[PDB]
C-alpha cells in the first residue's frame, strides 16, 4: 500500500570490517560455523564428548545475539516510521513539517539505528573469538597427531557441492542485473524530467525509495558475489589436489576453511533471499509513485 | 573538504606489474562508487573501471580487461588499481573518481577529481641528468638527457625565485628528456653575486648543482 | 555509444562559446561537462543537461535534444581557454564513455612578440665533446611560432628538436629548441642562428665560438 512494513534489509559492520550483523538470525555468518563444527564433531569420538557444553555456548551467543537486536527495535520502529512518510506522499501531508525536515530526521535516526545494531551487539562480537579458539582447543583432542584421514574433510565437501546447488545463482544473477538496469534507468529519467515549479512531493518519494533501492541493490550484489566465492572455493577443494592424509594442525585449518566457506554460503543464503523480495517490494512503490506522478497529465 | 590523492604510479618494463592506490578523505567512502580513468599525453580521457560501494560490482574496459583489477578496503577508505601485464600503449596519467551520489554504478557525473599519478612503460632505463651551465642579462642551466620525467630545478637553494622560468622539457627520438632553466637578473649583479642551480631528480636519486659565471 | 566531438572551437572574449556534442540520440541520455586546465585535473561543469554545481559561474549553461548537446559559456574570458569533454552512460555496454574532447581557445587578445636568448654550448659540454645550442622563446601571443636553425647563413637541417608551445602563467606561450652537433661542426663555423618567425615577422638571435 505505498509503504514499507520491513526494514530487515539493514545492516552494520564493525570499523574492521571483519564482523557482519544481519537483523536475520543468526545475525552473525560465525554462528553457522559454529552449528556447522557440531556436524564436524559427530565423525570424532574424541570431540563429540564436548558437543553437549558447546551448544550452550553457541546458543548462549545466539541468545544474547537475538537479544540486543530486539533493543534496537525502539530504534527500529522510529526509522520505519519516517520511511513511510517520506515514501508516501499521502502520508506526507498529513503532517505539517518541510520536506527537507523529515529526511534529516530520517538520516539521523537511520544511523542511530544502525549504530544500536552494532552498539548494543559489541560485547558478542568478542565472544566470536573466544568460540572460534575454544573450537581449536576441541580439534587438538583427536587420536591422530600425523596421519588424519581427510575422509571427514572430503565427505562434507560432497554435502556442500550438493547444498550449492540448491541455491538459484543463475536466477539471482539474472534478477539483480535485470532490476539494477530499471533501478538505473528510473533515476536517470528523473534527472531529465525534474523541475521545480510544481509540487515535488511524488517526485521527492521516488528519489528517497531510489535511495532505498540502490543501497538495497549494493547489499545484494555484495552477497551474492560473496556467496560466489564460498561456491567457487568448495568447488575447487574437490576437483584439487585430495591428499589422503594430512596432519593435526593442517586439519584444524582444513574444517575451518570449509566452515567458513559453508558459514557465508548459508548466511548469504538468507540475506540474498531477505534483499530480493525488499528490491521488489520497493520497485512496486516506485512503480506507483511513478503511476501516480503520471495519473494527473492535466495539471 | 572530499579530497581524491593519488599515487603509486612510476617507470616499469613492459611486462610488469604496477599498484595504483586512491586516498578518499572527507566524505563517506563506502556508499558512493569510484571510478578509474586515465589519459593518455596529448589524448583525451579514457575510463577504464569503476567499482560499487560494496565491491559487489565491478567494470572494466575492454583494453584493460584480464590485466587490470579494481578494488576498494572500505575500512581505510583506499581504492586500488592492480595493473598486470603492462603495455607501452598503457602509458598515461591516472585519475580516479567518485560519483556525484550515491548507489549510482558510475552513472552519474564524476564531481571530485584526483590530481593523476603518471604510469611510464618502456624499456629504457632511468638515466640521470646531465647539468650544463648557459653563461651570460639572461644566464640559466641545461638538464640534458634524463629518463624519466619530472625534473625540479631550484636556483640557490630556493633563495632566489625572481625572474626564474623553466620551460617545458623537450621529448628527444631517442626517449630522453631535455629541458633549460633560465633566470633574468640585472647586469649589475652580474660579477660580485653567484648562482647555482640545484637539479634533483627523483627516478635517477641523483642531485646536482652546476655554478653559473661569466668566464 | 560514439560521442563525436569537434577538436578546437575557437571564440574572442566578451562573446558566447558553444562547445557541441553530438550523439545518435543523445536528448535520450544526460549529459555531464568537464573542464581541464593545461596540467590540470578535470573540473565537473555542467551534469544532467543543464544542472549546474556550485560555485561555477552563471556564464556555463547546458542544452541537450534529439542529436545535439551543447555547452554554452557566455561573456568569455581568457581564464575559460581549457579543454571540454562531455560524458554519457553507455545503455547496451554499462559504462560512462567520455568525447574526444574540445579545446577552446580565446582570440582577439593583444598581440605580443617574442622574446627570445640563444645560448652557445657550455665549455663543460665540450670537453664531453658533444654540444647542444639551446634557444628559448617566450612571452608571445598567439602561441605558435617556426623555429628554424642556420649554420651561418644555410639552414642546418638536421639535429634540431623543437618542444610544443606551452601556456605559461602570463597567458603567454613559451617554447624551446635545441640543436645537437659535433664540437668540430661548432668551432668550424662562423655562427649559429635561431629564426623564430611569430605573426609573418621574424625574430632572430645569432651565437658564435
Amino acid at each position: 500500500t505505498n509503504t514499507t512494513d520491513n526494514i530487515d534489509y539493514f545492516d552494520i559492520s564493525d570499523e574492521s570490517n571483519y564482523y557482519l550483523i544481519s537483523q536475520l538470525r543468526p545475525h552473525f555468518s560465525n554462528i553457522y560455523f559454529f552449528d556447522e563444527f557440531k556436524r564436524y564433531a559427530s565423525y570424532h569420538t574424541e570431540i563429540k564428548r564436548y558437543e553437549d557444553i558447546h551448544k550452550t555456548k553457541v546458543n548462549s551467543l545466539l541468545n544474547e545475539a537475538s537479544r540486543a537486536i530486539g533493543i534496537c527495535n525502539r530504534a527500529k520502529n522510529t526509522v520505519k516510521g519516517l520511511i513511510n512518510i517520506l515514501e508516501n506522499p499521502q502520508k506526507f501531508k498529513t503532517q505539517r513539517e518541510s520536506y527537507d525536515v523529515k529526511l534529516r530526521q530520517y538520516e539521523e535516526k537511520k544511523e542511530a539505528f544502525r549504530g544500536c545494531l552494532l552498539n548494543k551487539n559489541r560485547k558478542n562480537l568478542d565472544q566470536i573469538k573466544k568460540i572460534n579458539n575454544e573450537i581449536r582447543d576441541l580439534l587438538e583432542k583427536l587420536k591422530c597427531s600425523q596421519d588424519c584421514q581427510t575422509n571427514v574433510y572430503f565427505d562434507m565437501i560432497k554435502i556442500y557441492l550438493v547444498d550449492f546447488k540448491k541455491m538459484p545463482y543463475e536466477n539471482y544473477d539474472t534478477f539483480i542485473k535485470q532490476y539494477k538496469n530499471s533501478y538505473l534507468s528510473g533515476v536517470d529519467m528523473i534527472r531529465k524530467i525534474e523541475k521545480q515549479i510544481d509540487n515535488p512531493v511524488t517526485i521527492n518519494a521516488i528519489k528517497f525509495t531510489q535511495k532505498e533501492m540502490g543501497y538495497i541493490i549494493d547489499r545484494f550484489e555484495y552477497h551474492l558475489q560473496k556467496v560466489k566465492h564460498s561456491i567457487d572455493q568448495v568447488t575447487a577443494l574437490s576437483d584439487g589436489v585430495k591428499p589422503k592424509q594430512v596432519t593435526k594442525n593442517r586439519l584444524k585449518e582444513y574444517y575451518f576453511n570449509i566452515g567458513n566457506y559453508y558459514s557465508i554460503f548459508k548466511f548469504g543464503k538468507d540475506s540474498l533471499n531477505m534483499l530480493n523480495k525488499a528490491l521488489i517490494h520497493k520497485e512496486k512503490i516506485v512503480h506507483n509513485l511513478l503511476g501516480e506522478l503520471f495519473g494527473h497529465l492535466e495539471e | 573538504e572530499v579530497q581524491l590523492l593519488e599515487s603509486g604510479g612510476g617507470l616499469v618494463r613492459p611486462g610488469g606489474s604496477q599498484r595504483l592506490s586512491c586516498a578518499a578523505s572527507g566524505f563517506t567512502f563506502t556508499p558512493y562508487a569510484m571510478t578509474w580513468v586515465r589519459q593518455a599525453p596529448g589524448k583525451g580521457l579514457e575510463w577504464l573501471s569503476t567499482i560499487s560501494g560494496s565491491g559487489g560490482s565491478t567494470y572494466y574496459a575492454d583494453s584493460v580487461k584480464g590485466r587490470f583489477t579494481i578494488s576498494r578496503d572500505n575500512s581505510k577508505n583506499m581504492l586500488y588499481l592492480q595493473m598486470n601485464s603492462l603495455t607501452a600503449e598503457d602509458t598515461a596519467l591516472y585519475y580516479c573518481t567518485k560519483d556525484k551520489d550515491e548507489y549510482t554504478f558510475g552513472h552519474n557525473a564524476f564531481d571530485v577529481w584526483g590530481q593523476g599519478t603518471m604510469v611510464t612503460v618502456s624499456s629504457a632505463s632511468t638515466k640521470g641528468p646531465s647539468v650544463f651551465p648557459l653563461a651570460p642579462a639572461a644566464l640559466g642551466c641545461l638538464v640534458k638527457d634524463y629518463f624519466p620525467e619530472p625534473v625540479t630545478v631550484s636556483w640557490n637553494s630556493g633563495a632566489l625565485t625572481s625572474g626564474v622560468h623553466t620551460f617545458p622539457a623537450v621529448l628527444q627520438s631517442s626517449g630522453l628528456y631535455s629541458l633549460s632553466s633560465v633566470v633574468t637578473v640585472p647586469s649589475s649583479s652580474l660579477g660580485t653575486q653567484t648562482y647555482i642551480c640545484n637539479v634533483n631528480h627523483k627516478p635517477s636519486n641523483t642531485k646536482v648543482d652546476k655554478k653559473v659565471e661569466p668566464k | 555509444y560514439e560521442l563525436t566531438q569537434a577538436p578546437s572551437v575557437s571564440v574572442a572574449p566578451g562573446q558566447t562559446a558553444r562547445i557541441t556534442c553530438g550523439g545518435d540520440n543523445i536528448g535520450r541520455k544526460t549529459v555531464n561537462w568537464y573542464q581541464q586546465k593545461p596540467g590540470q585535473a578535470p573540473v565537473l561543469v555542467i551534469y544532467y543537461d543543464n544542472d549546474r554545481p556550485s560555485g561555477i559561474p552563471e556564464r556555463f549553461s547546458g542544452s541537450n535534444s534529439g542529436n545535439m548537446a551543447t555547452l554554452s559559456i557566455s561573456r568569455v574570458e581568457v581564464g575559460d581557454e581549457a579543454d571540454y569533454y562531455c560524458q554519457v552512460w553507455d545503455s547496451n555496454n554499462d559504462h560512462p564513455v567520455f568525447g574526444g574532447g574540445t579545446k577552446l581557445t580565446v582570440v582577439g587578445q593583444p598581440k605580443a612578440a617574442p622574446s627570445v636568448t640563444l645560448f652557445p654550448p657550455s665549455s663543460e659540454e665540450l670537453q664531453a665533446n658533444k654540444a647542444t645550442l639551446v634557444c628559448l622563446i617566450s612571452d608571445f601571443y598567439p602561441g605558435a611560432v617556426t623555429v628554424a636553425w642556420k649554420a651561418d647563413s644555410s639552414p642546418v637541417k638536421a639535429g634540431v628538436e623543437t618542444t610544443t608551445p606551452s601556456k605559461q602563467s602570463n597567458n603567454k606561450y613559451a617554447a624551446s629548441s635545441y640543436l645537437s652537433l659535433t664540437p668540430e661542426q661548432w668551432k668550424s663555423h662562423r655562427s649559429y642562428s635561431c629564426q623564430v618567425t611569430h605573426e609573418g615577422s621574424t625574430v632572430e638571435k645569432t651565437v658564435a665560438p
